[PDB]
């Protein structure tokens, strides 16, 4: 029936901000029960119509609003909309669920014509003028904003984001680009680029702020990452070049900083591990050239700065770049290359050199002879020189040298606090193979067999500086002894030879007592005792015929003994005057790095031999790497030298 | 009943007669109203003729 | 007076390399050890 | 056991009528039809194609 | 087939075959392999653990590296392991341990630890070889501190098992043994503890070894509270032991010091100080023997840190005591000592700090140890230098102006550590910072005669590449530029040759574009003070300079600094800004909305006010354009009190306030106190101002009392200055008024008598309304200025009636002549509550 | 108390609740009830079986609106497409005549099973027009094009044995391989794949009106 | 927790909300009254209804006690399962449906004019098969 002129004033009071009485409502529900009463399809149409001229008369009263006036305008009257529209939607409920083949989602649709109306133009300007003037600095609420923000995701059939998308996510973003683009230019070119990190930091957590605050989430993403573009990427070639720069200098917080900034990207951390490692290898050639010489001859001073540069190296690396793997393999790569071979290297032209001296200062380092003993830091010493050893390519020369020098040291009573040798031990063992602790124990516990042996003489004397250290030299690192008899002084003494370790069943030492009568006044000095045996004797030419002992050793004692003032004193009775042969150091190092040679040519001959048990015969290709990956603990061989060791086991008739 | 199956197959059954298929079907293989009032009604099998 | 000493075997085995590769290459079962490597 | 008829299908022949067994009557489903040879893994043996049209009126054995 | 066949072929009875099958094995082990048949995986790590033991070592030597990970089959490759150490045979015990460490350090499985350390508790025991007791003490102290919970079963087994050994011949062994004691008493059954501590105790009675003592000291490090009653009876123990001449006394020290600082109730001080003093200069006595005296020294230096960094109570008498003197009478003993007793005497010097006075005993003791000092210098060290600088600015700043006579002698150290050695940053930067902190504080008078040494190194030292250098070097330099020429006095130097040497320094480094943020901030503070020290010599190049202070005004970095340094430019020697060159910058200043940095208003006043010739210009300057943003700057008390002073001084000097209708009407109308009366001057330039105070009596629905008070008073205030006078102000027009129409003409009236500096409802007051508070004034701003007074003589009689409270308000404001007469005071004691004596405290 | 001024919606609530014989019963009453007595909420699930219908009904309850119903075992020996979405015509041969005369046309047939069907090739193709079917069918049933719509025949012959699992779409889940697997070329329990029974439901849907 | 409702008689009733917070048609509008077309009687049987189902969340069988109100004359039964949609509820609703449907099943439609108020041969000729 012609009823409708009583939801009229219903809307219409409806449509304004003043609630409404319940008691009198039930004047406008029931009168839709009447409409369905005795369908029709013909009040869609004009509840259409009357929300389409209501809209329309609504934008005619604030068309002209613009410049901060229009968003006090669409958002002020939005509210009032959306309240209006969810009070009716009880009115027309019933129509709601009784037709399906909608007047809140009419009522949305027709607001989609405001929004594409002129309004969504001006609209947009001013909400990208008030992010704007946010951006600058100046303070604005953000309530409307969010009414806008509001208006644009509800509209569709979080339901849809076309329109939202559509409307505001394009130009915003647009406006984003041509405002970061603008201001990064001008702001690099005038301020410098330590801060930019951070100031690019500061304006994402910014944004990454404002999202949540009166923005969408669901644009959480894209923001940020076309933010990238604009901001990080497209100015990495500055970047690129700055980081050398102020990696230089220290700046280990700018380098976290821009680490944290750069890492954001894809494929972006790759390229600064090239600099990194460049720049890493320059200054530790820079550090071993300014060492020098001094570095050559003095392994205390390029094993310290070594240590030094990798302890900084390591901890940036730790502290700044958040231990990444990637970062701590380039910085062991350039370690390696940086410490194998070197400007000290080229002096020696050998690559061996480096490890050999690492076996010097640690032997030098933990000697109790030199001023005094050193505890509770040594230890950290000792584990920096393993992380060091850790690197060293070719293993074998230290291992070498190591036992060599630990024998020498333990035959005489000089040692250092047990406990750091016994950690040092413990750390090589467990570093080590085996075969080198099958040996270095063998003295560990023949050293105490002697310790224990000692009370067996003076035990055997007291029934019937004199400490008789007996052990077996067939597997020790000696060689034989000089034929030189004893003279009578000295005879005695060892004439009594018989004990257990001989009467059950090497003497190349010089050692005696200080007892000198020739001199005016009597002296006491710990020496190299031949020119004291020599000095029992007394012409300087007759000492040499009486003992007749070989003319190389026995001239080299004499022109150490004319070295010093015993023939042609001091200030204390403490004088020593035992400095090692200078020609004898050279000599051991040439004959053991020979002898390594030649074990290493052994060993890959064996090796060879060893590998080939398994593969009757076979190619070349594999042979190379087989071998190689089958012996890259320790050092690695050369090309020729494998090719020669085939050749001669094909000489052998071996294989083919 | 083996030695006789009602054609039906319960009133009259010996009356109405005169697997049960198979026994039944000799003289339908070798026509009335009410033929659709069992369920043994269907044209699947062969019974033509 | 201080000074090192040193104990060795009596019956002992030792060759020289190419001989010790001879001998391993046909004397690996002969005998059982106490004489040969 | 099983026992083949005489002519059932003359029009066109290619089986007969045939027993059911014990075990057979279990894999015999009612939403699965008779079909002419998936029976095989059931422990089906008979005539080529045997394609059953309908099944047992009173009741399947 | 290829699965199986390792196993089979493994057992050969070779060397090469052997090798090559455990090289494969491994290999294939070290990849993914998956599906590893159960049968097969028992197979092959029964195999592998039969070859274990083999002959020919290299095999198995390559055979231990066995991967850890393949977990029911890892218990019995466990119980293999540890059943093996125990064993005759040597080398395979010697393995056993070697992989024992390998599989155990799989940790990302409890019962693994568990198993293997119930195993191995009894290892311990005396064996023959000591190889493997290092093994098995290293292991097992890596269990127990990395999982120390989980043995709450058998405590005491270890316990038992871990004592016996401690005097075991090799020191190796002991070592081990005190740390894995320390660390099993840190994983604390309180019983446990008692067993140690008495067995120590006894077994200390008569023995020569000082491991005992050792782990006595080690034990109560971890032991928290725990040791308090171990105290009493080890301490006598321990000084008895000191008198020994053992080989080190160190241990005693250590002991003494970790007791001292863990336990708080240690109340025996004087001995252990007073052999830490004897023992302190301990001195005693290439390829010579060892020494290690030195030793026993540091320890006593670190112990003596120890005490003057706890007690907070002992400051008065410390000083007079012999440690100070001990340790300024030989400060140079060797390099590492050195660093030690300088940090004891830095720990004592900041105990001395509060955040006969003690201070004047180190006030008469300043000259020795600068004495003392100055020697130092000259050593090679850097950290002896640094060292003498940290002390020398921790003494300067713990007591101002202390060094005020030793100047001469100490700026040639400073110098020659600026000259030379450059390498060290470290040196430079403490040197730079000391000299910064000495000219901080200190009569001007004293660094002029060493000016014209001082400031070449400086000058010199601002262009060093590294940024720290100069990020030091401008303080000083602006220091120095201020004690040149100081303002409260005369400086009979001149300051002219210098000048020119610290201006091009700054100008150079002021423009660039690789330098930091922080150095480009100083560089244009230190530009700022000299300009408005010592600008007027410079006139030649100064519109340069501000042409780039005003072209660094722009960045939003450096803003705070700039606007810092205009305000602080209006120095008696009035710096000409030429008018217009401001005025472009003007606009601006003005501009700035910045998050609450309001330093802006406080800098342009200033500038308006120094330099006011032209300040009325509107183009180019304020009063129309710096006025359009006052809106928002007059809403919140903090701010608005610099900001309505800012009004009110441009009302004063000026065409005054031509436009401010809109701020005169925002200001109007919770607050504390912030008063602007002496602000409201617009009156005299321009009652300009008539109702907005009189607005009471027609408005006055929601209104604050707050607010009715400083209504009354800004009408008084109106009153104040004007041809009109209080006997016709509005209060004096409305005198009669019983018929108000509104409270609002009532509280108008409620305070009438403030418009001072009896003929209006004379005695009327106590008839109240509502309330009256100050009514009655007229006697009390009548007294003093006018006769005696004007109702004093029958105040009170007349009306018995709550009126005491005027009372309280008579003798409020004057004193002068608050009591000429003293009669009512005291001849009454006014029976009514203690508002009778809220005066008579402080009459 | 008249019942005669009742809204349409308040008449489909009350019929909801009927089942087929009495729904069928009640459809003629007055002239009001005849035109609420079809209506498309009403048939979405009707299966019949065994009841040899008549070509008339069938195409009245097909133009009716119907939007999906299963018919397995009716015999049946006697246009403007409609929503049949789900069919199942089973092991129950029908005149070829008829098939092609009604099903010539159909829109769209989510589910379009046809078990047991002998129908030659022309109104094979003709299918086509369905948008897409995700059915199949191997019980004795244009040769390679008709799969192409959506992306046990003793009678095939040879020619297209191998087409099949070789130049065609395999968008598909599975291809079910039984009889013809055999002879396929090489070149190119209980089993339940493309069946639509493993309880009247059939095909995962309940039938809402079934006659028994 | 106190609405007033007004029937169309002129009777003020008084519920918690509770319980008619049910019926959705009275509760949309009330979170954003007097009913004319529902009567006093209806009212008080549709507002009494609800005391078995506050526990319970928002042909076959159905609950025995319901019979017993749904056991109801039909002078009332008409009036309440005609104005039933103002204020329907939506069990209320379907077992409603559930009950006229048993009625009307089992009957005969020649003689449905007798309870509620030339094309049967056509009729039955349109639907023979059943």
């Amino acid at each position: 029936d012609q009823i409708w002129d009583d939801l009229r004033a219903g809307i219409q009071q409806v449509y304004t901000r003043q609630s409404m009485a319940k008691s009198r409502y039930m004047e406008l529900y029931t009168h839709v029960y009447n409409y369905c009463t005795s369908v029709g399809l013909e009040l869609y149409k004009r509840l259409k119509e009357f929300l389409k001229n209501y809209l329309t008369n609504l934008l005619k009263d604030g068309e002209d609003l613009m410049d901060e006036s229009v968003l006090k305008f669409y958002t002020q009257q939005w509210e009032d909309y959306r309240f209006s529209s969810k009070v009716l939607n009880g009115i027309c409920a019933y129509l709601n669920r009784h037709w399906v083949r909608e007047i809140y989602s009419l009522a949305l649709v027709t607001w989609r014509d405001c929004l594409f109306r002129p309004l969504n133009k001006q609209v947009t300007n001013a909400v990208l003028k008030l992010i704007e003037k946010e951006r600058n600095g100046e303070t604005i609420n953000t309530r409307l904003i969010s009414g806008v923000v509001q208006s644009y995701v509800e509209l569709g059939l979080g339901p849809t984001l076309t329109v939202y998308k559509e409307s505001f996510e394009s130009q915003f973003l647009a406006d984003t680009e041509r405002f970061y683009t603008r201001e990064s230019t001008e702001f690099l070119q005038q301020n410098p680029v330590t801060e930019y990190m951070k100031k690019a930091e500061a304006r994402l957590l910014e944004e990454q702020r404002r999202v949540q605050v009166y923005l969408h989430e669901s644009t959480q993403d894209e923001l940020a990452r076309k933010c990238e573009q604009v901001l990080i990427e497209k100015h990495l070639e500055i970047f690129h070049t700055e980081f050398q720069n102020l990696l230089d200098a220290d700046k280990n917080e700018d380098l976290g900083r821009m680490y944290n900034l750069v890492s954001r990207i894809q494929d972006g951390l790759g390229e600064l591990k090239k600099l990194l490692e460049t720049h890493i290898h320059n200054q530790g050639l820079a550090a071993i050239e300014k060492c020098g010489e001094a570095a050559l001859n003095d392994p205390k001073m390029y094993v310290q700065t070594v240590l030094d540069v990798h302890k900084k190296y390591n901890a940036l690396v730790m502290s700044a770049f958040n231990n990444d793997a990637g970062f701590v393999a380039a910085l062991d790569k350039a370690c390696g290359r940086f410490i194998n071979n070197n400007a000290v290297t080229k002096m020696a032209q050998s690559s061996s050199k480096s490890p050999e001296l690492l076996a010097r200062y640690c032997d030098s380092l933990l000697k109790k002879s030199s001023k005094n003993p050193e505890e509770a830091e040594l230890e950290d010493t000792l584990n920096q020189v393993m992380v060091v050893f850790k690197y060293i390519e070719d293993k074998d020369v230290f291992q070498k040298f190591y036992a060599k020098m630990l024998a020498k040291r333990l035959v005489h009573q000089n040692s250092a606090s047990d406990d750091a040798e016994a950690s040092m031990i413990s750390k090589l063992k467990q570093a080590c193979g085996f075969e080198y602790t099958s040996k270095l124990q063998r003295m560990f516990q023949d050293i105490g067999v002697s310790k224990d042996l000692n009370e067996q003489f003076k035990k055997h004397l007291t029934n019937s500086d004199f400490s008789i250290q007996v052990l077996s030299s067939g597997s020790w690192p000696f060689q034989q002894s000089c034929t030189f008899a004893l003279p009578s002084e000295l005879e005695r003494s060892y004439q009594r030879f018989t004990a257990f370790y001989a009467s059950r069943h090497l003497y190349q030492l010089s050692k005696g007592e200080l007892v000198t009568n020739c001199f005016k006044n009597r002296y006491t000095l710990q020496a190299s005792t031949f020119q004291m045996a020599i000095l029992l004797q007394y012409t300087v030419q007759q000492l040499t015929d009486s003992t007749q002992i070989k003319m190389d050793i026995l001239a080299q004692v004499l022109q150490i003994l004319l070295k010093s003032k015993l023939l042609v004193k001091n200030k204390k009775l403490r004088v020593n005057i035992n400095v090692p042969m200078k020609t004898e150091q050279k000599q051991e190092q040439e004959t053991t790095h020979k002898n390594i040679e030649e074990d290493r040519k052994l060993l890959i001959q064996a090796a060879i031999v060893r590998i080939m048990k398994m593969r009757k015969v076979l190619k070349h290709q594999q042979l190379l790497g087989e071998v190689l990956t089958q012996l890259s603990s320790r050092f690695k061989p050369r090309v020729p030298v494998i090719k020669k060791c085939i050749d001669i086991l094909i000489e052998k008739e071996y294989l083919e | 009943t083996l030695w006789y199956r009602a054609p039906e197959i319960y009133s009259t059954a010996v009356d109405i007669w005169s697997s049960e298929i198979d026994q039944l079907f000799r003289i339908f293989r070798t026509v009335w109203p009410g033929v659709t009032s069992m369920p043994d009604y269907k044209p699947s099998f062969p019974k033509w003729a | 007076w201080n000074a090192v000493a040193l104990w060795a075997w009596v019956c002992n085995h030792a060759f020289h390399f190419h001989c010790i590769s001879r001998w391993l290459k046909t004397r690996q079962v002969c005998p059982l050890d106490n004489r040969e490597w | 056991q099983i026992y083949y008829s005489d002519k059932y299908d003359d029009e066109e022949f290619e089986y007969r009528h045939v027993m059911l067994p014990k075990d057979i009557a279990k894999l015999v489903p009612k939403t699965h039809l008779m079909s002419e040879s998936e029976w095989r893994n059931l422990g089906v043996q008979q005539s080529q194609g045997w394609v059953h049209y309908m099944i047992h009126e009173p009741e399947p054995h | 087939y290829h699965i199986s066949n390792l196993l089979e072929k493994m057992t050969s009875s070779d060397k090469d075959f052997r090798f090559m099958a455990t090289n494969d094995l491994m290999t294939e082990l070290q990849k993914d392999s998956i599906k590893l048949d159960d049968d097969s995986e028992r197979k092959v790590v029964k195999m592998i653990l039969k070859l274990l033991e083999d002959k020919n070592g290299e095999v198995q030597n390559l055979a231990v590296k066995c991967l850890g990970p393949l977990e029911y089959q890892v218990e019995t490759i466990v119980d293999t392991l540890c059943t093996n150490m125990l064993s005759d045979k040597e080398q395979l015990r010697d393995i056993s341990s070697i992989g024992l460490k390998t599989v155990i350090g799989e940790l990302p499985a409890a019962n693994v630890c568990k198993k293997i350390t119930g195993r191995l508790t009894s290892a311990i025991a005396k064996q023959e070889d000591v190889s493997v007791q290092l093994e098995a003490l290293d292991i097992m102290a890596d269990m127990l501190s990395r999982q120390g919970g989980l043995l709450v079963n058998f405590h005491p087994s270890i316990l038992t098992c871990l004592l016996p050994q401690l005097t075991s011949p090799r020191l190796a062994v002991r070592k081990r043994t005190i740390i894995a004691l320390g660390h099993l008493v840190m994983s604390c059954f309180v019983d446990l503890i008692e067993h140690l501590l008495s067995e120590l105790s006894k077994n200390d009675s008569m023995s020569t070894t000082r491991t005992y003592i050792q782990c006595i000291a080690a034990i109560s490090r971890q032991a928290g509270h725990r040791i308090g009653e171990y105290l009493e009876k080890i301490i006598p123990l321990v000084v008895k032991f000191c008198n020994v001449d053992d080989d080190e006394l160190r241990e005693y020290c250590i002991q003494a010091f970790e007791s001292f600082v863990r336990r708080c109730p240690k109340e025996v001080y004087p001995h252990v100080s007073t052999i830490i003093n004897i023992c302190l200069k301990y001195l005693t006595y290439y390829s010579d023997d060892d020494d290690m005296s030195w030793k026993v020294r540091r320890a006593a230096a670190k112990c003596l840190d120890a005490v003057v960094s706890t007690r907070h109570e002992m400051l008065p008498e410390f000083y007079k005591t012999v440690s100070p003197a001990l340790i300024s009478r030989f400060k140079e003993r060797e390099e590492n000592v050195k660093a030690d007793v300088f940090h004891a005497y830095l720990s004592l010097l900041k105990q001395t700090r509060p955040v006969e006075t003690p201070l004047t005993m180190l006030q008469s003791q300043v000259p020795n140890i600068v004495k003392a000092l100055h020697k130092q210098m000259k050593e090679k060290s850097v950290k002896t230098r640094q060292c003498c600088f940290n002390m020398l600015t921790e003494l300067v700043n713990v007591l101002p102006g202390a060094l005020t006579q030793h100047i001469p002698v100490l700026v040639p150290g400073i110098i020659f550590s600026l000259n030379d050695k450059s390498s060290s940053s470290n040196l430079k930067i403490d040197a730079l910072s000391c000299l910064y902190v000495i000219l901080c504080n200190h009569s001007p008078q004293v660094f002029h005669p060493h000016v014209q040494a001082l400031v070449p190194p400086v000058v010199a030292c601002v262009g060093d590449p590294f940024y720290k250098i100069t990020s030091e070097a401008l303080l000083v330099t602006q220091q120095l530029v201020k004690v040149i020429r100081p303002l409260d006095q005369p400086s009979s130097f001149d300051a002219t040759p210098y000048i020119k040497d610290l201006f091009t320094c700054t100008i150079k480094r002021l423009k660039a574009a690789d330098i930091d943020q922080e150095v480009k901030e100083r560089a244009i503070s230190c530009m700022g003070q000299i300009i408005c020290n010592l600008g007027d010599n410079l006139g030649s190049d100064l519109p340069n300079t501000l042409q780039i202070f005003l072209e660094r005004l722009k960045n939003e970095i450096t803003r705070l600094t700039t606007v810092k340094a205009l305000t602080l430019i209006a120095g008696s020697p009035l710096k000409i800004d030429l008018r217009p060159v401001l005025g472009e910058g003007v606009p601006i200043l003005a501009s700035f909305l910045r998050k609450n940095q309001r330093a802006l208003k406080l800098g342009t006043l200033s500038a308006l006010d120094i330099l006011i010739k032209n300040y009325s210009d509107s183009l180019t300057a304020a009063m129309i354009d710096a006025v359009l943003d006052e809106l928002p700057p007059l809403i919140s008390e903090s701010d608005m009190h610099v900001s309505q002073m800012a009004i009110s001084f441009l009302t004063t000097l000026a065409i005054s306030g031509s436009i401010l209708n809109e701020l005169i009407g925002l200001v109007r109308s919770l607050s504390a106190m912030l008063d602007f009366f002496q602000a409201l001057v617009v009156t005299g330039t321009n009652y300009m101002d008539l109702l907005r105070m009189l607005t009471g009596p027609v408005y006055s629905q929601s209104t604050a009392l707050t607010h009715k008070q400083s209504y009354y008073s800004i009408a008084k205030c109106v009153a104040a200055l004007t041809r009109a006078c209080p006997k016709e102000g509005p209060a004096v027009v409305g005198q009669f008024i019983q018929d108000v129409k509104n409270s609002r003409s009532t509280d108008s009236i409620r305070l009438l008598a403030l418009l001072s500096l009896d003929l209006s409802g004379q005695l009327e007051l106590k008839s109240v309304i509502l309330e009256a508070f100050s009514s009655p004034s007229e006697e009390v701003k009548s007294a003093a200025s006018y006769a005696l007074g004007s109702i004093s003589v029958g105040n009170l009689p007349e009306y018995l009636p709550l009126l005491l409270h005027s009372l309280k308000e008579i003798i409020s404001s004057a004193s002068v002549v608050g009591l000429k007469p003293y009669v009512e005071n005291i001849w009454a004691l006014l029976l009514t509550r203690n508002v009778v004596a809220e005066c008579l405290g402080k009459l | 108390v008249s019942w005669d001024s009742l809204p349409d919606e308040l008449l489909l609530g009350i019929f909801s609740c009927l089942c087929l014989p009495e729904l069928l019963k009640v459809s003629g009453v007055c002239k009001r009830w005849y035109r609420l007595a079809s209506d498309e909420s009403l048939w979405q699930t009707l299966d019949l079986t065994g009841k040899n219908l008549h070509p008339d009904v069938t195409g009245r309850l097909l133009s009716q609106g119907v939007i999906a119903f299963r018919c397995p075992r009716s015999f049946m020996d006697q246009f403007s497409p409609f929503r049949v979405q789900h069919m199942d015509l089973s092991n129950s041969v029908i005149e070829v005549s008829t098939l092609h005369g009604i099903l010539s046309q159909c829109s769209k047939l989510q589910n379009l099973s046809l078990e047991g069907l002998r129908l030659s090739d022309p109104i094979v193709n003709t299918l086509a027009k369905n948008s897409n079917l995700v059915r199949l069918n191997l019980s004795g049933c244009a040769l390679q094009t008709l799969l192409s719509s959506c992306s046990w025949c003793f009678d095939f012959t040879e020619k297209h044995v191998q087409v099949a699992v070789a130049h065609v779409s395999e968008t598909i889940t599975q291809l079910n391989l039984s009889g013809y697997r055999k002879n396929l070329q090489k070149s190119d329990h209980f089993t339940t794949i493309a069946r639509p029974t493993i309880n009247q439901e059939i095909w995962g849907i309940k039938c809402r009106l079934t006659l028994q | 927790p106190s609405i007033k409702l007004q029937s169309s008689d002129g009777e003020i009733f008084e519920v918690d909300v509770e319980i008619a917070k049910q019926s959705v048609t009275i509760k949309t509008m009330l979170e954003d009254v007097p009913l004319p077309n529902v009567n006093a009687a209806i009212l008080k049987k549709v507002i009494q209804w609800c005391t078995h189902h506050k526990d319970d969340p928002p042909t076959d069988d159905i609950p025995v006690w319901d019979q017993e109100f749904l056991k109801v004359d039909q002078g009332t039964l008409f009036e309440l399962i005609l104005a039933a949609n103002y204020l329907d509820i939506k069990g209320l609703l379907d077992v409603t449906c559930k009950t006229v449907a048993n009625m009307i099943k089992g009957k005969t439609p020649e003689e449905i004019r007798k309870t509620f108020n030339e094309e049967e041969a056509q009729v039955r000729k349109e639907n023979q098969w059943c």
